[PDB]
Formats: structure tokens, sequence, C-alpha cells
């Protein structure tokens, strides 16, 4: 359910603010068909341009930024992780309706559901980087 | 490591395009693929799993949990072998020789499981009705006869299939 | 359900504009086209515009009519200039993926109601 | 106004594909359409020359690797209806293993594609097959719920008539499901393929 | 294990020490299962020993 505002910054490498100054035009950032792009997991919400001054060792430089707002789409991840996990939970619920004397059946059902969860957890993380916080 | 160069050939000819005729040389190689790696990888585990699938025929009809577990495990192992094969090849739209072999092994283990399914159905469905009322194929009344017939026939049929496959592809 | 709502003038003595807005489905990623069909005539291709803002026109209407698209609003507009009394006809808005087509009506899987246009001298 | 592109020959024959050279594995090149137009940008109007190559995906690979495994999994799940209702661990093994096989197939099917955020025909087929397998498991659960006694037919005694040691009756649920499940799965296959093939 | 052993190796056409060890281990496991089948073939009674 995450949303991001990815930047694209540019400036003059050599010439400081006293030598080169950049400026956005009236309609500077144009786009064509926004949702015909290669964004499969994301949808383009909009964009906004800005300008600032960044101080470095060589000097102060005029930095020109364009932020693109992207919103993730739920379809692929809903197919991949959410539906199987809920289905395995329901499969675990099925054990409650089996006769309690069916010891191997119910034990195998429970432990197998716990296995398929370990596997689903393992594969749910594959698309992500190895971040150290809970999503 | 995987191929042996049977022969190589040199050809000289002319090729015509819209802009003119150009000289062409062709250096061609014929490569024969080595089979030992695939024997170690895919063929021999499939044969061994198909052989293990016949162990159910020596178990009594009332050991439903054991026989069903053995059949299901053999089917699962065949599926895993096929999975690990397909993950290391392109998405060609036709069946290969190894596909033919793995599909045959799957058919054999699936029929082995269906054999116990048929035996269990015959016993626990027709026995009460039958008692209330009261190589050639075996008598359908006797589950022991069906099991013995399966014991004799499944290895023989698998050997015949292997002979036909290897003679065709070698 | 997916629809294409067409609007524009019906009578002229001339310049005219025909708009076609799409709802129920995102037609941005589909090639969008304009066709003509007078009575006793087969549906003929007038104009089209692709996802990449590339415009195609028929030889009969090259340089006269102009096609434009608003992808944010999901609409295709057609400005008709130099209208003549041979031009009177029903104008259809179409959209689809151009497969074996981009100039044939069969390749477009979505169509509008159509709008009548008449020129009187 | 400065440079204009035209096709050398007529547009249809101005793009030629060599018959011997074709490196498509999972596609068939039906043909090519050739056209030209203009593009309007901030800098000006530019002539663009376009060639659309029409490609049709080949279904054989996916039929071999996804559809047949799913169909065999559904058939294997439906096989459990023919076992006696007292084979609780065996039928539970059938249901659970078929459910996990369908889950693994669903996971592995999407690996071929890019991670698009909408369902495909293969996804719908996998969903229906999972529904069939899980419904078979629910059917076994109902049969076990209505099962009375925990021992099967001995082999020699004579089931008296419902209308000494009693024995469980063959489940009406099993008897109905044996014909209902394959028939419904076949109807679903008919409708699905008739819907998606001639398109 | 046998399938996954040679993942990070060239597809050589001969058996290695790894292959021989895995083959012998698989033979041991297979013979254990066959031994259980042989034992079960001679089991007369379907009930275990009550305490
Ligand atoms: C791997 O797979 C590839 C793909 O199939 C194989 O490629 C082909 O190999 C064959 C032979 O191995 C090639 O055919 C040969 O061409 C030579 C040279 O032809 C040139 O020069 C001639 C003299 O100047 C000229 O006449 C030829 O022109 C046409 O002429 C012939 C005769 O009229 C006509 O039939 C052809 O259509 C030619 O196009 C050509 O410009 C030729 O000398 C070879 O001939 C043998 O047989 C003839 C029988 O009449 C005999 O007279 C000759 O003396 C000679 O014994 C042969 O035709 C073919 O061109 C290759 N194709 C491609 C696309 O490269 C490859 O061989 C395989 N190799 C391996 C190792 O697997
Ligand atoms: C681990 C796995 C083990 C499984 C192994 C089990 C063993 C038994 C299976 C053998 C499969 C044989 C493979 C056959 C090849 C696969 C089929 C195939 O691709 O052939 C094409 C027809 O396809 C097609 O109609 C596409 C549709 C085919 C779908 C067939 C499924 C039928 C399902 C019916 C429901 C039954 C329900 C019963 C329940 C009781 C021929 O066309 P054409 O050359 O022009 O190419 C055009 C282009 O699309 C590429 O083909
Ligand atoms: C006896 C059991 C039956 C096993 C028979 C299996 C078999 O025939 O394998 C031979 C050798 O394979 C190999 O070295 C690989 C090791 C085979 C190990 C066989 C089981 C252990 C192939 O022979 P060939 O001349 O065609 O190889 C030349 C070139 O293709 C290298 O592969
Ligand atoms: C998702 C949840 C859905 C819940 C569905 C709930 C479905 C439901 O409520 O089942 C009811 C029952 C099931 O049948 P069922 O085979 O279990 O019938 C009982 C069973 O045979 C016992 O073995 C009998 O005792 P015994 O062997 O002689 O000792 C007992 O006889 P008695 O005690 O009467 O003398 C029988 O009643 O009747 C139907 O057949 C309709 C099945 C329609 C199934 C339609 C399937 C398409
Ligand atoms: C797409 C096509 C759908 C077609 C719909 C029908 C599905 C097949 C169900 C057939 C049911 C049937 O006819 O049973 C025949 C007999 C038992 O019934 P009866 O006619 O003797 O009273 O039983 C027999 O003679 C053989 C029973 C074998 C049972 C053991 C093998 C289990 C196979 C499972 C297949 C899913
Ligand atoms: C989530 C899964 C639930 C399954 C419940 C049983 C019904 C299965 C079909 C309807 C459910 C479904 O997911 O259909 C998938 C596709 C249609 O997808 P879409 O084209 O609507 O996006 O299906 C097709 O392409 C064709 C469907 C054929 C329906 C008619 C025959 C049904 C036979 C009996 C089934 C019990
Ligand atoms: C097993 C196969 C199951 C097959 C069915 C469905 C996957 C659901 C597909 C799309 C679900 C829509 C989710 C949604 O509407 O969320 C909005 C989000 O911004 C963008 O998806
Ligand atoms: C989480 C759901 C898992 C599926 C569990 C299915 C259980 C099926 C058993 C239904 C028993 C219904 C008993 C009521 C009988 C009656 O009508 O009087
Ligand atoms: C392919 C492997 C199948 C498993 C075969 C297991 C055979 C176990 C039974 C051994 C029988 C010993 C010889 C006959 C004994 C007897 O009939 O008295
Ligand atoms: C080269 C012909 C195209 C493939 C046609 C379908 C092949 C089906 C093979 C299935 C064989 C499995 C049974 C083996 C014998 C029991
Ligand atoms: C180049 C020669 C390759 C030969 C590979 C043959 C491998 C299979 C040999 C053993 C098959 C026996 C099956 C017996 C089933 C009971
Ligand atoms: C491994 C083959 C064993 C053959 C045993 C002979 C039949 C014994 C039936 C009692
Ligand atoms: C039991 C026969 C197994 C298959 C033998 C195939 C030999 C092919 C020629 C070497
Ligand atoms: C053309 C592929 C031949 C594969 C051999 C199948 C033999 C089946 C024998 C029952
Ligand atoms: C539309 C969501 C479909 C989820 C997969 C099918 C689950 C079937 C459970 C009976
Ligand atoms: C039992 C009904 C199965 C229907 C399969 C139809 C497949 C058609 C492929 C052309
Ligand atoms: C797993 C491939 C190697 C198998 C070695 C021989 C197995 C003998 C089983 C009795
Ligand atoms: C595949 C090897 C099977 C070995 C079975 C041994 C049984 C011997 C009974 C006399
Ligand atoms: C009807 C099932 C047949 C299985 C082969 C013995
Ligand atoms: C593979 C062993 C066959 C035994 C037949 C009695
Ligand atoms: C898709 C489930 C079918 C159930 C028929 C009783
Ligand atoms: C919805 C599945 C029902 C199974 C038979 C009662
Ligand atoms: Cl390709």
């Amino acid at each position: 359910m995450d949303e991001h505002s990815c930047p694209l910054e540019f400036s003059s490498y050599g010439y400081p603010r006293e030598e080169i100054v950049y400026q956005w035009k009236r309609s500077s950032v144009e786009v064509g068909d926004t949702r015909s792009w290669r964004l499969y997991q994301f949808s383009f919400v909009g964009l906004r341009n800005t300008t600032e001054v960044v101080k470095t060792t060589s000097g102060d430089y005029v930095v020109m930024s364009v932020y693109f707002d992207l919103s993730r789409r739920m379809g692929y991840f809903t197919i991949q992780t959410y539906i199987p996990c809920t289905l395995i939970v329901v499969l675990s619920w099925v054990s409650f309706w089996i006769n309690k004397d069916a010891v191997p059946a119910r034990t195998s059902l429970g432990i197998t559901t716990v296995l398929t969860m370990t596997t689903l957890s393992t594969i749910a993380r594959k698309s992500l980087p190895k971040v150290s916080y809970v999503t | 490591p995987q191929f042996s160069i049977v022969e190589h050939r040199l050809v000289s000819r002319n090729v015509v395009f819209a802009t003119g005729a150009y000289p062409r040389l062709s250096l061609s190689f014929r490569l024969k693929r080595n089979i030992g790696y695939f024997i170690l990888q895919t063929y021999m585990p499939s044969i061994l799993i198909t052989i293990l699938s016949w162990v159910s025929f020596w178990i009594n009809y009332d050991a439903s949990a054991a026989r069903v577990a053995l059949g299901i495990t053999t089917v699962l192992t065949m599926t895993t072998i096929n999975t690990h094969l397909r993950e290391t090849l392109p998405k060609i739209p036709y069946v290969k020789a190894i596909d033919m072999y793995l599909m045959g092994c799957f058919v054999f283990v699936f029929l082995a499981l269906l054999e116990y399914a048929f035996v269990n159905y015959i016993f626990f469905g027709r026995g009460p009705q039958r008692q209330k009322k009261l190589i050639k194929i075996p008598d359908l009344t006797d589950v022991n006869a069906i099991d013995r017939w399966s014991r004799i026939v499944f290895p023989f049929t698998f050997s015949l299939f292997n002979l036909v496959y290897w003679l065709y592809y070698v | 359900q997916v629809q294409l709502q067409e609007s524009g003038g019906g009578l002229v003595q001339g310049s005219l504009r025909v708009s076609c807005a799409a709802s129920g489905r995102t037609f941005t990623t589909y090639i969008m086209a304009w066709f003509r069909q007078a009575p006793g005539k087969e549906r003929e291709f007038l104009a089209a515009m692709d996802q990449g803002r590339i415009q195609y026109y028929g030889d009969s209407v090259r340089g006269r009519f102009t096609i434009s698209r608003d992808y944010a609003k999901n609409s295709v507009d057609l400005q008709l200039d130099g209208l003549r009394p041979e031009d009177t006809a029903v104008y259809y808005c179409a959209a689809g993926a151009g497969f074996w087509g981009l100039r044939t009506a069969s390749s477009y899987h979505y169509w509008g109601q159509g709008t009548q246009v008449t020129v009187s001298s | 106004a400065e440079v204009v592109y035209e096709w050398t020959r007529e547009p249809a024959r101005s793009v030629v594909v060599a018959e011997d050279g074709s490196r498509l594995n999972q596609y068939d090149l039906l043909g090519q359409t050739v056209d030209s137009g203009i593009v309007q940008s901030s800098t000006g109007e530019y002539v663009v020359m376009t060639t659309h190559f029409h490609l049709k995906r080949k279904i054989g690979y996916f039929v071999i690797q996804t559809y047949l495994p799913c169909i065999m999994t559904v058939i294997l799940s439906q096989v459990s209806f023919w076992l006696n209702r007292e084979s609780v661990p065996a039928r539970t093994v059938f249901g659970v293993t078929t459910v996990l096989t369908m889950t693994t197939l669903s996971i592995s099917a999407r690996n071929s594609l890019p991670k698009v955020a909408y369902a495909t025909a293969m996804d719908w087929f996998i969903a229906v097959c999972y529904a069939f397998v899980f419904s078979a498991l629910i059917e076994f659960a109902t049969v076990n719920y209505f099962t009375k006694r925990g021992y099967a037919w001995d082999g020699k005694s004579v089931v008296p008539e419902k209308p000494k040691k009693t024995f469980n009756s063959v489940s009406k649920i099993d008897r109905l499901s044996r014909i209902a499940f394959p028939l419904l799965f076949g109807i679903f296959n008919l409708v699905y393929w008739a819907t998606y093939l001639n398109r």
C-alpha cells in the first residue's frame, strides 16, 4: 500500500550558481501517454518541478528537480501472497470439522498448513530488498 | 563438456540481396549432445520413483493411508523433477524427448495410484452389495488377484515402454 | 459496460469539431480512430492516433482534417476543415489495439453510436 | 518541411523478412503492416514511418507446463471420492496435497510474466481449479462429519438394510460428487476454452 | 538432494565423487524402504501388542 515520490535532479557539474543558472519554462515537464509506460507495479499520479541551491566544496550550484509520484498497484501481490495465505488459514480451519479421533489426519493438516505458511512468507519477500523492518 | 563435435564443414557460395550479390563463406559444426549428465540428472530418478511406485502393490488393500501416501509422494516427486527441469530451459512450444519420458513416468505412477483407488472402491463398494446378492486380465471380484496382476504387469509394461522409447530415440 | 460518447455539430453551410470521450475503460493505451460511413457505403478510415502521439490520415482527408488526443481526459477530437457537400455522412469513433489493421474497421473492438454531419451550399 | 521519408517500393513490399531467419520461440509472426504519418511535438512536425509486426503467442508450452498439471491435480483431488469414508488420513492426504500442489502451481505460473497488476486467463483457470480442489476437500470434510463409526467394513459381515455389529453406509455425498465434480469440471473446461480460443 | 547437487557445476558427462556418494546414499534409502516392504509382507496380524 506504499506510495513514493521519486526524484530526478540535474545541475551544472562545473559552473557554480554565479556562472550558470537554470530555470524552468512555463510548461517544462510534459508527458504523453502516462499509463502506456512500462510501469507494471506502479501507477503515475502526477509530477512537480522545483529548484534549489545546493552548497558543495566547489561552490553553490542551482539544482533543478522533477518529482514523479507513483502509487503501487495491489493486483500482483494480492494474487501472489494475500489470497494463498488466507486460503491456507481456511485450510487450517478445516481441521476443526474433522473428527478428533483422526489424529494423523488433523496433525498432518496442521503441520502442513504451518509449512505452507513458512514457504509463503519466504517467497513473499523475494520482490523486496533485504530491509530490516516489518512491512 | 556437454557436446561432441561430430564434424565440421566449409562452404563457399553467393548470396543475393536487393542491393546485389555478395560472397559468402560458411563454417558449420555438427554437435552431438552427451547423455550422461541427463542420465544422472533426470532419467534415473524418474525410473527409480516409478519403480518405488510399485511397492504399493505388495501392501494390503486395508493400508489405505500408507498406499495413498506412497502414491501421492511418487506423483509429487515426479512433479518436482519436471519443475526443476523446466526451470533451466527456454519456453519452446513443443514436447521434447525428455518431456515424453517424464510424461510417461507420470502416467505410470498415476495409474499405480489409480490401481489402489480401484481396489479400494471395488472392495468397500461392491463387497457389501455382492454379499447381499449372494496375459489375460484378472477377475474383477478378487482384490488380491488385481494386486498380483498389477505386480506382474506394471514392471513389464514399464520395461516395454522404456524399450520402445530408447529404441526410437537412439 | 464500455462506451464511447460522441458529440459535435450536425448541420453546416465550413469548420466543425467532433469530440469522442471514452468511459468505463482506459483507452489511452489503445489506438483511437475516426471512420466515416455514408449510406450505401462501407466504413472507411479517416484518421487515427497511436499511444505515441503519432497521427495517421487517409489520402482523401490528408491535410484537411486533424486528429488530436487528450490522454488525461481519455478523449479523441477531430477538427474538420474545408467541409464540402460530398463530405456529408455518419462519423464513427473507434478504439482498439491495431492487430492486422490500423486502417481496417475489423481491428477495432470498440465503437461509438455515431454522429450525422451535413453540409448545405 | 526539411526532411520527408518515403518507402522505396510500395509500403507492403518495402519491408521484407527473410524466410530462413526467425528467432521467435513462443511466438508466430503472422505478418507486417506498413504505414506512415506525422508526429507533432514542441519542436515541430516530424514524419514518422511505422511497421507493425503482428505476433500470436504459442500456447503449447503453457499447456504442457501449467494447464495439464492443474487438470491432473483436479482429477487427483476428485479421485478421493471413490475411497471409503473411513479412510480419513488417506482422504485428508489427498485433499491437503492437492491443495498445496495447486498453490505451488499458482505461485510458479506467474513467474513467466512481468508482474502485471491484473488477472490473466491462466490466473482465472488456476483460480477455478483451486476452487474445485478446495471444494473437494470441503466435501470430504462433510463426509467425515456425517460419518458415525470409526471402523470400515470388515469384509465378511452383511450390511443389513437401513430402511450385532452395524457398519457405515456409503455416503450419498460421495455418490453424488463422483458424477457432479467431473461433469462440472468438464463443463468449465468447455466454456473456458470456447471463450478464450476463438478470439 | 541429487537434483540440486550439481547446480553450480558444468554439465560434464561423467560421474564425480559427489555423484557416487549421492548414489550410494540413495541406494541405502531405497533398500531401507524395500526392507520395510519385505517386513510388512510377512506381518500376519493387523494389530500391535497391547500393553
Ligand atoms: C549444417 O547445416 C547447413 C544448413 O543446411 C548445411 O549447409 C549447406 O551445405 C551444403 C553442402 O554441405 C551446401 O551446398 C553446397 O554448395 C556448394 C557450393 O555451391 C556454390 O558454388 C557452386 C560452384 O560455383 C555453384 O554452382 C553453387 O550454386 C547453385 O548451384 C547448385 C548446382 O547447380 C545448385 O543446386 C544450388 O542451388 C546452388 O545454389 C553455389 O553457389 C556445392 O559445391 C555443393 O555441391 C555438392 O553437390 C553437387 C551436386 O550437384 C556437386 O556437383 C558438387 O561438386 C558438390 O559435391 C553443395 O551444393 C549448401 O549451400 C549449404 N547451405 C547453406 C545455407 O549454407 C551444412 O552443410 C551443414 N553442415 C554440417 C557440418 O552439418
Ligand atoms: C506433471 C504434468 C503431467 C501431465 C502429463 C499427462 C499425460 C497426458 C497429457 C498429454 C499432453 C500432450 C501434449 C500435447 C501438446 C499440447 C497441445 C498443443 O499445444 O497442440 C496444439 C493445440 O492446442 C490447443 O488446442 C490449446 C488448448 C488445449 C487444451 C487441452 C486441455 C483439455 C482439458 C480437457 C478437460 C478434461 C476434464 C476431465 C475431468 C474429468 C496444436 O495446435 P497448433 O499446432 O496449431 O499450435 C498453435 C499454437 O498455439 C502452439 O500449439
Ligand atoms: C459447505 C457446507 C455444505 C454443507 C452441506 C450439508 C449436506 C448434508 O447435510 O448432508 C446430509 C446427508 C448426507 O448424507 P450421508 O451419506 O452422510 O447420510 C448419512 C450417512 O450415510 C450415515 O452413514 C448414515 O448412518 P449409518 O451409516 O447407517 O450408520 C445416516 O443414516 P441415518 O442416521 O439417517 O439412519 C445417513 O443420514 O444427506 C444427504 O445425502 C444430502 C447430501 C447433499 C450433498 C449435495 C452435494 C452437492
Ligand atoms: C468430462 C467428462 C465428465 C463425465 C461425467 C461422468 C464422470 C465419471 C463418473 C462415472 C461414474 C460411473 O459411471 O460409475 C460406473 C461404476 C459405478 O457406477 P454403476 O453404474 O456401476 O452404478 O464404476 C465403474 O465401473 C468404474 C469405477 C472406477 C473407480 C476407480 C477409479 C477412479 C477414477 C477417478 C476419475 C476422476
Ligand atoms: C475463483 C474461482 C471460482 C470458481 C467457481 C466455479 C465457476 C468457475 C467459472 C467462473 C469463476 C471464474 O473465476 O471464472 C474464470 C473464467 C472467467 O474469467 P473472466 O473472463 O470473467 O475474467 O472462467 C472462464 O473463462 C469460463 C468459466 C466457465 C463458467 C461456466 C461453466 C461452469 C461449470 C461448473 C463449475 C462449477
Ligand atoms: C472453515 C470452513 C471449513 C469447511 C468445513 C465444512 C464442514 C461441513 C460440515 C457441515 C455440517 C453441518 C451440520 C448441520 C446438519 C443439519 O442440517 O442439521
Ligand atoms: C519393485 C520392488 C517391489 C517390492 C517387492 C517386495 C517383496 C517383499 C516380499 C518378499 C517375498 C519373499 C519371497 C516369497 C515368500 C513366500 O511367498 O513364502
Ligand atoms: C511428436 C508428437 C507430438 C506429441 C503428441 C502427444 C504426446 C503424448 C505422449 C504421452 C505418452 C504418455 C503415455 C506413455 C505410455 C504409457
Ligand atoms: C546411449 C544409450 C543410452 C541408454 C540409456 C538407458 C537408460 C535406461 C536403462 C535402464 C532402464 C530399465 C527400465 C526397467 C524398468 C523395470
Ligand atoms: C520380488 C518378487 C517376489 C516374488 C514372490 C513370489 C510370489 C509369492 C506369493 C506368496
Ligand atoms: C529393459 C530394457 C531397458 C531399455 C534398453 C534400451 C537400450 C537401447 C539401446 C542401447
Ligand atoms: C514419438 C514418441 C514415442 C515415445 C515412445 C512411447 C512408447 C509408448 C509405448 C506404450
Ligand atoms: C476472486 C478471488 C478468487 C480467489 C481464488 C479462488 C479461491 C476459491 C476458494 C473456494
Ligand atoms: C470434457 C470436455 C473437454 C473440453 C475440452 C475442449 C478443448 C478444445 C480445444 C480446441
Ligand atoms: C539417484 C541416481 C543413482 C541411483 C544409484 C542406484 C540406486 C539403486 C537403488 C536400489
Ligand atoms: C528394485 C529392487 C527390488 C528388490 C526386491 C528384493 C525382494 C527379494 C525377495 C526375495
Ligand atoms: C479404472 C482404473 C484402472 C487403473 C488401472 C489398474
Ligand atoms: C520388479 C519385480 C517384479 C516381481 C514380479 C513377481
Ligand atoms: C466448483 C465446486 C463445485 C461443487 C459441486 C458440488
Ligand atoms: C461447496 C462444496 C460443497 C461440497 C459438497 C457438499
Ligand atoms: Cl520468442
